[PDB]
């Protein structure tokens, strides 16, 4: 709703231009005669207070123990049915004390405990749902670190990031961004890492759910979180929801499904409408990752729901030392390990892999208290990691 | 046609117009709060002014 | 503070004392529901929610007609008497699928469709407005409408676009929400979403994505769906079912055709069938021009050309190339697009991710 | 029927033959195999998976066949196809020594073996043969060979390679070991024994779990043996003793 | 009755507690004397292997479609209180009506007589009989049949 | 006792039942398919035990069951989750309608276009009794179809009937009426008043729902 601060934020002067002036001394005026206006008036016409009295007025009209309860339904103004504290429905009437406008038909009500009515409403719990998917800030990964892929970062950063900083030019040319974003890549790849980069430098809330919790146990329990994933998307304004691993919505079974391939599947059909149905969108934007895209029903993927395809290949040679070199900054070598002797280990390393191996490096620099990692520590490393 | 954006003086010479929004080739209703075109003069009104009367002539380019 | 705090002035407005002459005067009541009238003159029996089925009579001002079987009404705290009807009860779920704002595509978005346009307007926009035509003849005009067509065809457009121009009531329904975990409650949301629009003289529902509960009759023996199969049952029954359905005019949607159960695919339901095939040249060629007029071009565009360099292209891969076209502008820093930047457009949009696509393996409805 | 057609000859829509990958991946479940060329001959030592008080001793191997006078393979996978391949193999050599009376050269019994496999991998709609072969021999050409093979029908000549359970493990140990051009047939046994017991994880090499087999040329004759239990524990003895010397 | 789900519903575990109560009243640590219990089923298969446990029910009768010889014996007493006239044949009736469990011979009485009462005859003949018994196994094709045995 | 209507998906097994509730002095009350079916355990067998009672309680009575798949499923035997909430109110209807108690005054009607999935307990003699089979027009109930509903709007002398009943084949009785539905729709685009033999043949391809596919390379 209103805005506490930002009362004028005309900055388009941006110097000393005279103009600034102007408008500041404009209230200055009308405060002036408004502070007579108000204790003048104050004094012959002691009815209403204003800051005692007003407020105790009412506090009288309501009860000292105001109760809590469920507004059902909206009966024609000043006129409401409130479901009781356990059971009961009551044709309550609706003081005006009450914003009028917060009455959302199930939101929340409060009573009065002995005539029962609306004397005011109160502000929801924040649901567990939306605390579960509410990514605050992206620990470390910056996106300088990702390195290697470089014309894969620019399809995701202009999707799902200009449009949101430089809006112009997605502004002039009548060109809506591109919708959405699918990641595919054989298993480790950074699909996951540039994700992840892209929470850090964004000014929108970030959501992220994994293919196997859209999967419920109860029927009916299915697309109704694709329901509540996308409610929360809206409500919070700007909004990037990524779903990982998509690739789980129909390629693992698991028991606790009640129904089967044919409950899913309703699932699929909540998710086709809920990123191009004949409701309004607004602004959010879907980021899906999967390692297997094949595996998917080709209308997911349909231009419109999901429109820009980015492909994460293995590492090439010369991004293999760019990965090594990043992984392995902030690490007191012994100047004995060559990384380019590594960089050709097993055929194809995805880069997860050269992760663990400078991750198990230190671990078995660890084990001798020694803060330097040796020949030896990566040979045994790279046999550790990528063969058992 | 959109809102009025003033930009004196900016640290960067951000476009006038914030977007495009509706450009239907079809006749359609045209907002009072007009403001100043794109770039490269191209069908660049005289009137300078958008009084609701103000009308168009074709000029000769890339002959 | 924090809780209802409202404008202070409104409070004064409220009247307090008027609120006092309120919060008094006015006795609040309790909801209940009608069984029985038991003759004699008065003598109701009532049923409040959670105390008991006490026996109520009337107060002073609710006249007898005023008060049927099974309608809502209010009653005293005290002596329980029947003071104000009260409105039927309406699953707060089936009442959020009205929709409030239309949608802001109208029936100029939309190319190619031409004959589908027409053969949905004299079904869904011409009954309802203009009604007096059709009672100087004989005929009852068709009730039902399925759109039907490969992924990305404009199924929904042609439907987001109806409501955009109706005059009558429109009801949402996507197919999954149908879909409900205990046995019964699929059926109560096709049972109450008929009442509700039949409280309406014209009402419109769009049964979108009618795949998940309309699927045929299958008994293997091992329990297979039951519950959705029940709920596509009781849609059927509302439709033709040994009552008049009244003045709904339904309107689904599917993108599997071939495996609708062959009960929901007669007339009477669903009555008639429009194709939503892939647009031909003549229509590839329009979609483009719908989706290329807020842009900037080189004027001089082979638009033909480009729409013959895309033989089965779907209607959202036609935006996606004029969307992705001036994305190659923007790359280049350019504002001015240009044919090669859409040629390179079509070279990405249409034969470098044909390899998903949705149109190969559709086409065939399996 | 097209109904029950498991379809063994498409193309996948990445442009893999899904039915050789996943015949490929069946050999990973075999026993290793180890192959090392020297420059006086060369050897093949196999995990000899089968281990049991009950199997009694028969044949002079029990993966590594004779093909020829001048050749031997060894088979990972499932034994039956190795059985199949074994006797085309053999019959395919008498087939050229009768049309040529000269011994087939290796390059070409692989060849001819990779055709079969290539064949059943492109039309019939059979399933590919789930077996890869470690071939070594001599031939008046090339002189010591060691050649692989696999169901794809891609073959190829190596110096040293492992084919089997931990083969990725062998072919890295082999990489750092193998000295090209430098190598005698005893340091190959050597290299053979520490890459068998660094890759059988389980226990220590117990000299009933190790078949070696050695192909050598003298006088004028190409001699392929079966290392005995006696040679096989005494290369297990020096290769517990220099381990130990080392440490 | 039932099988005792595992992984069933909410509100199916509920009728689970009333079988395992219906369970226990039978025998169970108070033996209950002189009270004796019968229990029908057309699908003895879906219950549960402890309400069919010797013990809590004993006997399993096997009532079965009737046989050649009881086929003749069921038409008698449903055929009996019919105005019939001439000599009207049991024996046909029961070769052709195989399969007839217990009530299409009813039926087929019952049928017979909605022949007669057509062409306006308080007047039942055999014909109308033999007219009844086909337009009864006409009508019987439908059915599934199944045996559905306890096991 | 009991009359079953089983036939393909449209025939009139529904118009007979509202005829007959029509040319009849008695309560009708009308059953469905779900809608038997409730959520909490008992409640099904209440509205069935609930629907016999009040029938018996008034005068001659037809109590119509409609889409009876819904609540007649074929029982089935399973381990690992099942559906019995339903089978329930099948089991009450079955002992309702003959079990235990001779009711000879409330006449059960059925209506079902899928009688395979029914169980064999709700097809006996004592339960519904007469199976009516409802079969497709065959080549003159198609003449008759189009003149009950095309008796209302218009129709040129010259208009055969016969000829069009015999260019829609394998066509059910509801698609019939969609003909002459569709037949005055397709005259008011050309507008006129008069229904003629040429619009209702060319009405007849748009409810026969065949594709356009260029059949236009054959002969
Ligand atoms: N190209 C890369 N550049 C930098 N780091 C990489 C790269 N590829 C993988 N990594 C590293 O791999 C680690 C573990 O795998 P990662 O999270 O990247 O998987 P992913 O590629 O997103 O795959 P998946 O979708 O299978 O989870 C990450 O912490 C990341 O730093
Ligand atoms: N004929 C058309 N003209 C213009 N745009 C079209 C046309 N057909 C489809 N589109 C585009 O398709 C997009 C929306 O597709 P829509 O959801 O309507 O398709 P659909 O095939 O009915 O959907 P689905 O099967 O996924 O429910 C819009 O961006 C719209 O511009
Ligand atoms: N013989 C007929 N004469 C006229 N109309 C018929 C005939 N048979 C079916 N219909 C049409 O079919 C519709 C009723 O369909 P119905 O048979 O009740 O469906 P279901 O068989 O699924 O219950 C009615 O609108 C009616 O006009
Ligand atoms: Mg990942
Ligand atoms: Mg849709
Ligand atoms: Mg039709
Ligand atoms: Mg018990």
């Amino acid at each position: 709703g209103p805005d506490a601060a930002s009362k004028l934020p005309l900055v388009t002067p941006h110097t000393q231009c005279r103009l600034k002036l102007l408008k500041l001394e404009r209230i200055k005026d009308y405060l002036l005669m408004e502070e007579e206006f108000i204790r003048n008036q104050e004094q012959m016409k002691p009815l209403e207070e204003k800051q005692e009295e007003e407020r105790s007025k009412v506090d009288d009209l309501r009860g000292t123990p105001m109760s809590v309860g469920t507004l059902e339904e909206i009966i024609d103004d000043n006129h409401a049915i409130v479901s009781t504290s356990v059971g009961s429905e009551h044709y309550v009437s609706i003081l005006s004390f009450v914003d009028k406008d917060l009455l959302e038909p199930g939101c929340s009500v409060l009573l009065n405990h002995k005539v029962h009515a609306v004397i005011g409403v109160l502000m929801d719990d924040t649901d567990p749902l939306v605390t579960v998917m509410k990514v605050e800030k992206a620990p470390q990964e910056t996106y300088a670190d990702i390195g290697g892929l470089d014309n894969q970062i620019q399809e995701i950063k202009e999707s799902v990031e200009l449009p949101l900083t430089h809006p112009e030019y997605y502004e002039e040319m009548g060109i809506k961004p591109p919708k959405g974003v699918i990641l595919y890549g054989p298993p480790g790849t950074g699909k996951t890492l540039l994700a992840k980069a892209v929470a850090n430098q964004t000014s929108a809330t970030f959501l992220r759910v994994v293919g196997s919790e859209l999967i419920q146990k109860y029927l009916g329990d299915g697309p109704k979180l694709v329901r509540e994933l996308f409610r929360v998307a809206e409500e919070h304004a700007p909004s990037i929801v990524f779903i990982d691993e998509i690739d789980a919505i129909g390629t693992k079974r698991y028991d606790s499904n009640s129904g089967g391939e044919r409950e899913i599947q309703r699932t699929m059909l909540e998710l086709l409408n809920q990123l191009d149905g004949f409701d309004s969108r607004g602004d959010v934007k879907v980021i899906m990752a999967t390692n297997r895209i094949e595996t998917l029903d080709p209308a997911l993927i349909r231009p419109g729901r999901i429109d820009r395809k980015i492909e994460f290949p293995l590492p090439d040679e010369k991004t293999k030392k760019r990965i090594f070199q990043i992984h392995t900054s902030r690490m007191t070598l012994a100047d004995d390990v060559t990384l380019d002797d590594l960089i050709m280990a097993k055929d194809d390393l995805s880069g997860a892999d050269i992760k663990a191996i400078c991750t198990e490096a230190g671990l078995m620099a660890l084990r001798e208290r020694r803060m330097k990692v040796t020949n030896e520590d990566f040979k045994k490393s790279k046999e550790n990691v990528l063969y058992k | 046609p959109r809102m009025l954006v003033t930009f004196d003086e900016e640290l960067r010479p951000l476009p006038v117009s914030v977007r495009v929004g509706q450009a239907v080739d079809v006749v359609g209703q045209a907002g009072k709060p007009k403001t100043i075109t794109g770039f490269q003069t191209h069908t660049t009104p005289v009137l300078l002014a958008h009084g609701e009367r103000a009308e168009l002539a074709t000029e000769e380019f890339l002959p | 503070s924090d809780t209802g705090l409202a404008p202070p002035a409104l409070w004064d407005l409220a009247a307090d004392k008027q609120t006092l002459q309120s919060e008094q005067p006015l006795q609040v009541a309790r909801c209940t529901k009608i069984i029985n009238a038991d003759s004699e003159d008065p003598k109701y029996i009532i049923n409040v929610k959670q105390f008991a089925k006490f026996v109520v009579d009337l107060s002073d001002q609710v006249a007898p007609t005023d008060i049927e079987e099974g309608m809502r009404v209010g009653v005293d705290r005290n002596k329980y008497q029947i003071h104000i009807p009260l409105p039927p009860k309406i699953d707060p779920t089936v009442t959020m699928m009205q929709v409030e704002e239309k949608p802001d595509v109208t029936y100029s978005d939309v190319g190619g469709c031409k004959e589908q346009i027409e053969k949905l307007r004299e079904v869904v926009e011409t009954p309802l407005l203009h009604p007096e035509r059709f009672v100087n003849l004989g005929i009852e005009p068709p009730k039902g409408v399925l759109l039907f067509g490969p992924p990305g065809t404009g199924k929904t457009l042609c439907a987001r676009a109806v409501a955009n121009r109706t005059d009558a009531c429109f009801i949402r329904v996507i197919g999954s929400e149908l879909v409900q975990k205990y046995v019964g409650e699929g059926a109560r949301m096709v049972r109450e979403l008929f009442e509700m629009a039949r409280t309406k003289k014209a009402c419109l529902i769009f049964f979108d994505e009618i795949d998940a509960i309309g699927g045929a009759r299958f008994d293997d023996g091992a329990g297979g769906d039951n519950e959705v199969q029940r709920t596509m049952l009781e849609l059927i029954n509302q439709l033709d079912g040994f009552d008049p359905r009244g003045n709904i005019k339904v309107l689904m949607a599917t993108n599997r055709p071939d495996t609708l159960d062959p009960a929901l695919m007669r007339p009477g339901r669903l009555d008639r069938k429009i194709e939503f095939s892939l647009p031909d040249l003549e229509g590839r060629t329009h979609i483009f021009k719908i989706h290329a007029r807020s842009m900037s071009v080189e004027r001089d565009i082979r638009f033909e050309l480009l729409a013959r360099l895309c033989p089965n292209s779907t209607g959202a891969e036609i935006r996606s190339v004029c969307t992705e076209a001036g994305m190659f502008a923007i790359r280049a820093r350019r504002k001015i697009a240009t044919e090669k930047d859409f040629l390179e457009a079509v070279n990405k949009v249409i034969k470098s991710y044909a390899k998903f696509s949705a149109t190969p393996r559709y086409m065939t409805y399996n | 029927s097209r109904r029950y057609d498991s379809r063994t000859t498409i193309f996948s829509p990445e442009g893999r033959l899904y039915q050789v990958e996943y015949a490929m991946e069946a050999i990973g479940h075999a026993g290793t195999c180890l192959g090392i060329l020297a420059n006086d001959g060369v050897l093949l030592a196999a995990e000899r998976r089968n281990i049991h008080k009950l199997l009694d001793e028969v044949f002079f191997s029990e993966k590594i066949y004779k093909l020829n006078e001048d050749m031997a393979c060894s088979v990972a996978g499932i034994t039956s196809d190795a059985n199949v391949l074994t006797n085309e193999l053999r019959l395919i050599a008498q087939r050229y020594l009768l049309q040529y009376q000269e011994p087939i050269p290796c390059e070409q019994l692989v060849t001819a073996l990779c055709d079969i496999k290539q064949a059943y991998t492109q039309f019939g709609g059979k399933r590919p043969f789930g077996v890869s072969l470690l071939y070594i021999g001599w031939d008046k050409h090339y002189g010591f060979q060691l050649y692989q093979s696999d169901p794809s029908g891609n073959y190829g000549g190596w110096k040293a390679t492992c084919i089997g359970n931990n083969s990725a493990a062998a072919v890295s140990m082999l990489k750092q070991d193998y000295k090209e051009g430098e190598m005698t047939l005893k340091s190959a046994l050597a290299l053979a024994i520490k890459v068998l017991n660094k890759t059988m994880d389980v226990s220590k090499l117990s000299a009933e779990k190790v078949e070696i087999a050695t192909l050598t040329r003298e006088n004028g004759k190409t001699v392929i043996r079966v290392l005995k239990q006696k040679e096989v524990e005494q290369l297990i003895k020096k290769h517990e003793e220099e381990e130990a010397k080392a440490e | 009755g039932g099988r005792r789900f595992s992984e069933g519903t909410s509100a199916d575990r509920e009728i689970q507690r009333t079988l395992m109560e219906l369970l226990n009243q039978m025998d169970g640590f108070d033996t209950l004397h002189r009270v004796k219990m019968i229990m029908a089923t057309n699908r003895p298969d879906t219950l549960d292997p402890a309400l069919l446990r010797p013990g809590r029910l004993d006997r399993k009768i096997h009532i079965d479609l009737p046989n050649e010889q009881a086929r003749l014996d069921i038409l008698k007493i449903h055929a009996g209180p019919i105005t019939k006239h001439g000599e009207i044949d049991y024996e046909a009736i029961v070769k052709l009506s195989d399969g007839f469990n217990g009530a299409d011979l009813r039926n087929v009485c019952t049928e017979a007589g909605m022949f007669a009462i057509r062409a306006d005859h308080d007047f039942v003949v055999q014909e109308d009989f033999m007219k009844a018994v086909r337009k009864v196994a006409d009508s019987k094709k439908l059915e599934s049949k199944l045996d559905y045995k306890p096991v | 006792k009991g009359v079953l209507m089983y036939g393909p998906p449209g025939t009139g097994k529904t118009l007979l039942a509202r005829a007959c509730a029509a040319q009849t002095k008695a309560t009708f009350l009308k059953l469905a398919g779900p809608q038997l079916v409730q959520m909490f355990i008992g409640d099904g067998a209440k509205l069935v035990r609930d629907a016999f009672a009040l029938a018996k309680e008034k005068a001659p009575s037809i109590i119509f069951i409609d889409e009876l798949d819904a609540i007649g499923t074929k029982r089935f035997d399973s381990e690992k989750a099942g559906d019995r909430e339903v089978q329930r109110t099948m089991l009450e209807l079955l002992n309702q309608l003959d079990g235990f108690q001779p009711n000879t005054q409330v006449k059960v009607i059925a209506a079902t276009n899928r009688v395979d999935i029914l169980d064999p307990a709700l097809l006996r003699s004592g339960r519904l009794d007469r199976k009516i089979e409802f079969p497709m027009p065959n080549e003159e109930a198609r003449a008759r179809i189009m003149q009950i509903h095309s008796r209302k709007m218009n129709v040129s002398p010259d208009v055969n009937y016969e000829e069009l009943a015999r260019c829609t084949d394998d066509f059910n009785g509801a698609q019939c009426k969609a003909v002459c539905v569709e037949a005055g729709m397709i005259a008011l685009r050309r507008g006129a008043t008069e229904l003629t033999h040429e619009d209702y043949m060319e009405g007849i391809l748009e409810v026969q729902a065949k594709k356009k596919a260029n059949l236009q390379y054959y002969a």
